[PDB]
């Protein structure tokens, strides 16, 4: 009641995946809540629904949309007559972000996101006013959105404008709004180019990409990740987005991203990732088993024919479906990253990150 | 200053010294420009400035000349940023200016006393073309009881590599002349590779005289360590991504600037990708080239 | 069993007051600790007062199940907030605390075996004990810790 | 009293570092070097700082000149080097420290810095004294800190390979069989077989635990998922110098591009360069490689027992100290946030 129900495990893991949790889409958390929300605030609950069932998806959207959420929850605060600001805030928000991991698995951003808010929380003087308090806290997290997210797309944006150049290929992977807007961004100014967009099952997020690129007038191939030995040999450059940057140089981004680097090294294709720094992580990762997420396993079912393979799965004790839904680029396959700070080596992270704490 | 007085005046500070770096001549050459200014504000010294570097890599193609361009840029925004009233930003620019060239003339002589110390006794290097940060390293190594062999690459078409082999026979140190071609060949007998750089690049890769790409990906090839000494100023805030991504400013002279004897203007310069560099050693210490990142992002920002 | 109670009279230590913690839980504004003389109440050992020199993170020097000697910088009766500062802790004092926490301790424990035996069973008991025996010793030598330790001392002989 | 005492101590940590050392592990080497560094402070007469630095610098040659292969007590001689020139400028009106200390290219563009230790300050001692506390007690925590990130990098029913006996190594993998299930495989590390122990504990905590000898790393490596090994001294360009065999075991770890994670504590990093000085391995008696037993055979045979590896940066993935994980190519600035470059050569 006070403490929300853990969600439940839908089926059997991959023994090497077994640490992860695996959440059905269709079995949701709301099952047994309040609906007129006391436990959890209402924002809190219609931001976990959404992010249950993919409705919204993407590192800056999510990020975007918990803070929101967060404004929302903030607005709607009281202090109690003995504590103080800096503390229950803090102690209060705590089970909403254990329920938002329980929805779906924390993106980078969004704990980046939650950092940040705790700590100018926490330094709130205790002879503000709750209302003044309350004002100085919503303006910091607008601060936030405009200067860590769309100011820093802005600066991406000019600076990866430098590299493309007429008459390039360059290979984009899923969907990032980074990657699209700085494309669209470049054939407006005059560039003229032609993007390649990778996809992969079950998301099959490369689409929305594509979407965007013949709205821009952009020119566009499109084929899926197996294929992409096939088409290398036409690119000129490899653009990726990331989820997250790690300690230690790592791209920590959608699954698939860590193949493409590596058959682009292998042909000998420069790959470039863009990320804003708010993205960076103090973690470091040596592989995709340690951390990540499994989706839903159902999504790897298909419709081939009439027949559907992988249907009642489950029914096999031997079978296991494994939705992976990030993995881990090393360093050594990444030959740049952009940033609002400029173009920077994939080991400059860790330097980085120092410049943003010195700060604070 | 004028164009031509800029000009006279860096050519006669090369000549009056030939060890000195084309770098630091243009940095004392814009040091002096900036004590001839007669503007008073900020934006049209700051304009004066980039038209004079524009003159000065026009006269120098090389990198050097670029980076320390760039570096005097820099330098007199962070004074200005300081400093709201331009009388006391232009004293305290005059006086930073003096203490940086007296500090720059140095760099040689750190970078001699970090490095001499790597060469093994009784051991071979390997050099690409003529460096006179690399003939200091060799003569500190020498001043400190060191036997040790050099092959050095004849780096055509100027041939830098045979005044190279005549300097290091003016210091008796036994050296021998391979051509470039023959670097593939002889990389088994050198222990370690010592070369210049007329730049350090953002992700800590060099650009350097045609050739030495090879010779890393031969060094690399066959587990050889791979050393570049270097000063601090030619650090520079470029990030090519292959040989062709390297600005054409750079590859081909300033006189210089199809498909039957073409020969498409033999590039000067190449791109060695810092994978490829095992550590630097500039006036700074000793680094790896993640450092090399490092002092320009605190540089800028 | 679970018999407690206060090391001294007051139930709440002052403003600049040297006091023996242990540290139980780490968060986001510091450390929250346990006042060890006062009957095990929450107190929290700022991040700002952990350390003169800057710090990254607060395991570097706070460690769970730890001792330290802090001294108290804000008080809050009402709210239940004291804030405890480990920086403004000299070693002399440190030396002081520890003394006194052990004397204090020694008398705890005599007091406690004494109830023990009268087979006491509630804190109220606990209480009335100390304030028979202990305080009336500490406010007769306007000391406290010192003054019934200095009494039990005198005892025996 | 003070003299006759502390001239005794430091004449028995001289001769305990010369000839054995003892059981005594990496941290009780700091911390004794830590409080022999302070009682040197305490006891001794300086007037300025520049005089304390001198004498620390005499006595911290003395102390590592009868080990070398004992980087820890350098390290910690240098670490308190560091406090007194922080503190010293703390004190001498320079506002934030640890980047001016440092050659910078923006330092160097905007300035200089004038060193001068002669004036006297009355609170320094306290400083210093309160510095090197903090220091010993971050210290007491360095291990827990590292155990602690156990389950940040090891999956269920992963594979790791470990050589040698390392304690931290050991206190990780312990931390991390609570709450996961793996199988560890120990390099015995010949001719010191401490593997062998190594596995004993780690068999006695439930860990599924396999020994083999130093031959058959290469055949084992191709079904290896990660490589935990601990390290003697982590030099300034993010090299190891391990035990013997750790170079073997690297490059078969990166042959089948298996990540190599190095647990190894902050005071073990080390500013000294791997550019020679002809005293990077410990050359043991070769009785443990060759028996005396073997007769005439060795009055024409060389035998040669060093004890450590040199492991050159590449081949290394991560580093796991106290204060995180870190990635190779960022040692470099834990040197120059740790250590003075004027005091890299004692």
């Amino acid at each position: 009641r006070q403490q929300v129900p853990t969600r439940k495990d839908y089926g059997s893991k991959v023994s090497l995946f077994s640490h992860l949790p695996q959440y059905s889409r269709q079995n949701s958390l709301t099952q047994f809540m309040s609906i007129p929300s006391s436990v959890i605030h209402p924002a809190m609950v219609r931001l976990g629904l959404q992010y249950s069932q993919g409705l919204v998806s993407g590192s800056n959207a999510r990020c975007i949309a918990l803070l929101r959420a967060l404004q929302q929850v903030i607005q709607d605060y009281t202090t109690p007559p003995n504590e103080e600001l800096s503390r229950d805030l803090v102690n209060k928000l705590k089970p909403y972000m254990s329920f938002l991991t329980q929805c779906r698995p924390l993106s980078a951003s969004m704990h980046n996101a939650i950092k940040f808010l705790n700590k100018e929380i926490t330094s709130v003087g205790s002879s503000k006013r709750e209302e003044e308090a309350k004002s100085e806290l919503r303006a910091a997290i607008d601060r936030y959105v405009q200067e860590k997210i769309v100011l820093a797309a802005q600066a991406i944006s000019r600076f990866a404008y430098q590299k493309i150049s007429n008459g390039d290929v360059i290979l984009v992977y899923g969907c990032s709004s980074l990657v699209s807007r700085i494309l669209q961004e470049a054939w407006t100014e005059g560039r003229r180019f032609r993007v390649v967009v990778v996809d992969s099952r079950p998301w099959l997020e490369g689409r929305h990409t594509l979407r965007s690129l013949v709205h821009a007038g952009v020119p566009a191939s499109y084929l899926l990740i197996p294929a992409a030995s096939y088409v290398l040999p036409e690119v000129s450059k490899v653009l990726l987005g990331a989820h997250a940057l790690l300690a230690n140089g790592s791209v920590m981004s959608r699954v698939g991203t860590a193949q493409l680097a590596l058959v682009a090294r292998a042909h000998n294709v420069p790959v470039l990732v863009c990320c804003e720094t708010y993205k960076f992580c103090e973690r470091v990762q040596t592989d995709a088993f340690v951390s990540n997420e499994l989706d839903d396993p159902d999504d790897l079912q298909c419709k081939r024919g009439e027949h559907v393979a992988l249907a009642n799965w489950q029914n096999h004790a031997s079978l296991r479906l494994l939705n992976l839904v990030y993995d881990v680029t090393p360093p050594e396959l990444v030959d740049l990253v952009i940033t609002e700070l400029g173009m920077i080596p994939c080991s400059s992270v860790p330097v980085v990150l120092r410049v943003k704490s010195s700060d604070q | 200053m004028d164009d031509k007085e800029l000009i006279e005046y860096f050519k006669s500070q090369m000549k009056e010294d030939p060890d000195m770096a084309s770098a630091v001549a243009a940095i004392r050459t814009l040091l002096e420009f900036l004590k001839r200014d007669k503007g008073e504000t900020i934006q049209g010294l700051r304009a004066n400035l980039t038209s004079a570097i524009e003159t000065l890599c026009g006269v120098d193609s090389s990198v050097a000349v670029s980076s320390g361009g760039e570096l005097f840029l820099r330098f007199i925004s962070l004074a200005s940023l300081e400093y709201s009233d331009y009388s006391k930003c232009k004293k305290i620019m005059i006086e930073r200016g003096e203490l940086f060239l007296r500090r720059i003339s140095l760099s040689r002589n750190k970078i001699a006393d970090l490095c001499h110390t790597f060469i093994k006794d009784g051991a071979t290097i390997l050099t690409h073309a003529y460096s006179r940060v690399v003939l200091r390293v060799l003569e500190a190594a020498v001043a400190a009881k060191k036997r040790f062999s050099v092959y050095v690459t004849e780096s055509q078409p100027d041939l830098s590599g045979k005044k190279m082999a005549k300097a290091l026979c003016h210091l008796n140190v036994p050296v021998t002349v391979v051509l470039d071609a023959a670097v593939g060949y002889i990389m088994e007998k050198a222990d370690l590779v010592i070369v210049g750089a007329e730049g350090v690049v953002e992700n800590g890769g060099i650009i350097n005289k045609i050739g030495t790409n090879q010779m890393a990906v031969c060094a690399k090839a066959q587990n050889k360590p791979f050393y570049v000494v270097a000063e601090s100023f030619k650090f520079v805030r470029l990030f090519p991504l292959n040989q062709q991504d390297v600005p054409d400013k750079f590859k081909y002279k300033a006189d210089t600037l199809t498909g039957q004897d073409l020969k498409e203007e033999h590039p000067w310069v190449d791109y060695t990708a810092p994978s490829l560099i095992t550590l630097l050693f500039t006036d700074l210490g000793v680094l790896t080239p993640s450092a090399v990142s490092d002092e320009l992002i605190k540089l800028y920002l | 069993p679970g018999l407690s109670c206060r090391f001294y009279q007051h139930k709440f230590p002052e403003v600049e007051d040297v006091v023996m913690v242990n540290v139980r839980s780490i968060a986001e504004m510091g450390a929250y600790v346990s006042l060890l003389e006062y009957n095990n109440i929450e107190g929290m050992i700022l991040l700002s007062e952990l350390s003169r020199r800057r710090i990254r993170s607060i395991n570097k020097l706070i460690r769970i199940g730890r001792n330290e000697c802090v001294v108290v910088i804000r008080v809050d009766k009402e709210k239940g907030y004291i804030d405890l500062s480990k920086r403004r802790v000299s070693p002399e004092e440190a030396i002081k605390c520890e003394d006194k926490f052990t004397k204090s301790k020694t008398v705890y424990s005599i007091l406690r075996h004494v109830a023990e035996v009268l087979e006491y069973t509630k804190d109220e008991q606990l209480e009335s004990l100390f304030q028979r025996t202990a305080w009336v010793f500490d406010d007769k030598y306007k000391r406290p810790g010192y003054g019934a330790y200095d009494a039990f001392k005198h005892a025996v002989s | 009293a003070k003299g006759s005492e502390l001239s005794e101590r430091i004449e028995s940590f001289v001769e305990t570092l010369k000839r054995g050392g003892g059981p005594r592990s990496s941290e009780e080497m700091a911390r004794e070097t830590l409080g022999l560094l302070r009682q040197i402070i305490t006891d001794h007469r300086w007037s300025n700082a520049g005089e304390l630095m001198e004498l620390i610098r005499r006595e911290g040659r003395r102390m590592t000149a009868a080990q070398p292969s004992e980087t820890t007590v350098g390290n910690m001689v240098r670490r308190v080097l560091k406090i007194i020139r922080e503190e010293y400028g703390r004190l001498h009106g320079r506002s934030d420290e640890s980047d001016q200390q440092e050659s910078l290219h923006k330092l160097l563009t905007s300035g200089g810095l004038n060193e001068d230790f002669s004036f006297h300050y009355a609170q320094l001692q306290s400083n210093i004294i309160e510095a090197i506390n903090e220091l010993l007690v971050e210290l007491e925590g360095t291990m827990e800190n590292i155990a602690a990130q156990a389950l940040e990098h090891i999956h269920s029913n992963e594979v790791i390979m470990t050589i040698g006996f390392s304690r931290t190594v050991e206190a990780f993998l312990k931390e991390a069989a609570r709450k996961r299930k793996f199988h560890v495989i120990v390099a015995e590390c010949a001719p010191f077989c401490q593997g062998h122990e190594m596995a004993v504990n780690l068999s006695k905590a439930g860990i599924e635990t396999t020994v083999m000898t130093d031959a058959a790393i290469f055949a084992v490596m191709s079904r290896v998922n990660k490589v935990i090994i601990g390290t003697k001294t982590i030099l300034a360009n993010g090299a190891l110098r391990a035990v013997t065999g750790t170079h073997t075991l690297a490059l078969a770890a990166k042959h089948h591009s298996t990540p190599l994670i190095v647990c190894a504590p902050m005071f073990k990093l080390s500013p000294q360069f791997p550019n020679e000085e002809d005293s990077f391995h410990k050359f043991v008696a070769p009785e443990e490689v060759l028996p005396f037993t073997e007769g005439d055979i060795l009055e024409k045979v060389s035998v040669h027992c060093p004890v450590f590896d040199y492991v050159p940066p590449e081949l290394i993935t991560l580093f796991i100290s106290n204060i995180g994980g870190n990635a190779p190519s960022y040692i470099y600035r834990l040197m120059s946030e740790l250590y003075h470059p004027d005091d890299h050569v004692l």
